[PDB]
Formats: C-alpha cells, sequence, structure tokens
C-alpha cells in the first residue's frame, strides 16, 4: 500500500 | 504447491500478493504475509489451485496475517531470488544500517539497507505503526513478500512504500525510497507460529  | 517466500498468490480470485515465509502452527502448515492482503477466511490460490485460507490478521494498526494451508502443501525454508533461493536460517532482527533484501511477485528480488525503525505509515484504512523502513525498491503486488538478509535471517513482510506513477519506487534513487515492512517476530508470537528453516 501507498503511505498517504 | 511448493511454498516459497516471494511467490505470487491470489486472494478470493481477485487481489495478488506475495508469500512471506513458510511457518508451522503445531501440525498446521501456513505462511505469514501482510494483513492488508486478505480478510479472515479469504481463499488463497497458487497456480490456480486453492492452497488455504486466511486464519487471522491485524490490519490496520499492524499489517500482519497468516494463511493456514491444506496438508497437501509443501513448506520450504526458502525465499525466491530469481530462479535461485535464499535459505531461511532464523529470525534475528537486523539493526538500522544493515543490508537487507526483499522478494515479491512484481519487482522480484531487490536489495538495499535498513534506514529507520518504528515508522508510521498512514494508509487509506488507517495508520500502521511500528514498521521498519528500508531503501530496497518495491512495487504494487510485492505486499506480503519476504524481507530477509543475505545471510538468511527473516526480517518481516512487505507492507507498503512510496510507489511512483509506474507502480514502484525502483525508478527513483535509493536515498528517496521508503519501503516499509511489518516485523516478523510479533507475527510469530501473536499466532504461535514457528519459522520453517533449512
Amino acid at each position: 500500500l501507498q503511505p498517504i | 504447491a511448493n511454498i516459497v517466500g516471494g511467490i505470487e498468490y491470489s486472494i478470493n480470485n481477485a487481489s495478488l500478493c506475495s508469500v512471506g515465509f513458510s511457518v508451522t502452527r503445531g501440525a498446521t502448515k501456513g505462511f505469514v504475509t501482510a494483513g492488508h492482503c486478505g480478510t479472515v477466511n479469504a481463499t488463497a490460490r497458487i497456480g490456480g489451485a486453492v492452497v488455504g485460507t486466511f486464519a487471522a490478521r491485524v490490519f490496520p494498526g499492524n499489517d500482519a496475517a497468516w494463511v493456514s494451508l491444506t496438508s497437501a502443501q509443501t513448506l520450504l525454508p526458502r525465499v525466491a531470488n530469481g530462479s535461485s533461493f535464499v535459505t531461511v536460517r532464523g529470525s534475528t532482527e537486523a539493526a538500522v544500517g544493515a543490508a537487507v533484501c526483499r522478494s515479491g511477485r512484481t519487482t522480484g528480488y531487490q536489495c538495499g539497507t535498513i534506514t529507520a525503525k518504528n515508522v508510521t505509515a498512514n494508509y487509506a484504512e488507517g495508520a500502521v505503526r511500528g514498521l521498519t523502513q528500508g531503501n530496497a525498491c518495491m512495487g504494487r503486488g510485492d505486499s506480503g513478500g519476504s524481507w530477509i538478509t543475505s545471510a538468511g535471517q527473516a526480517q518481516g513482510v512487505m507492507s507498503g512504500g512510496n510507489v511512483q506513477s509506474n507502480g514502484n519506487n525502483c525508478g527513483i534513487p535509493a536515498s528517496q525510497r521508503s519501503s516499509l515492512f511489518q516485523r516478523l517476530q510479533p507475527i510469530l508470537s501473536q499466532y504461535g507460529l514457528s519459522l520453517v528453516t533449512g
């Protein structure tokens, strides 16, 4: 997943 | 199927993730992986065949899970490195500064160094805390996959990273990469699992  | 760290599996015939490590839970065969890869009871497939189901997970907060496998599966103390293997020897945690590698179905086997510990990632679902950061590159689909030192010490499972528009962070310099893994040790104790070694 992509840190936001 | 032969269970090797880094290989592809699907979840409910939909998402793809990567195997973390072969483990046992008493007589039960399993593999550890990332929590965000599946919900409890979700069905895992490898090579088109059902191999097991998600037994338990924590995500967000942590990002950990294990998949309990049918007895027909073959557990191996190995992580994919191209067509070769890295042998799993133990789960000694490496320190900041150590070299480390990771294996997964999108970018394959990639190496770098551990740059920080106890990192929080904010994902759409919520924060995940306690992650270790390295600068090996990774991409979408590598989630769940092995992080292991070249000397065979299993570190954790791929959680997330600052992927770019091409779906990975392999196209930016190591100094700009944040690739985050969930530590292995708490997964093992949380679920009473033992690492398969060789």
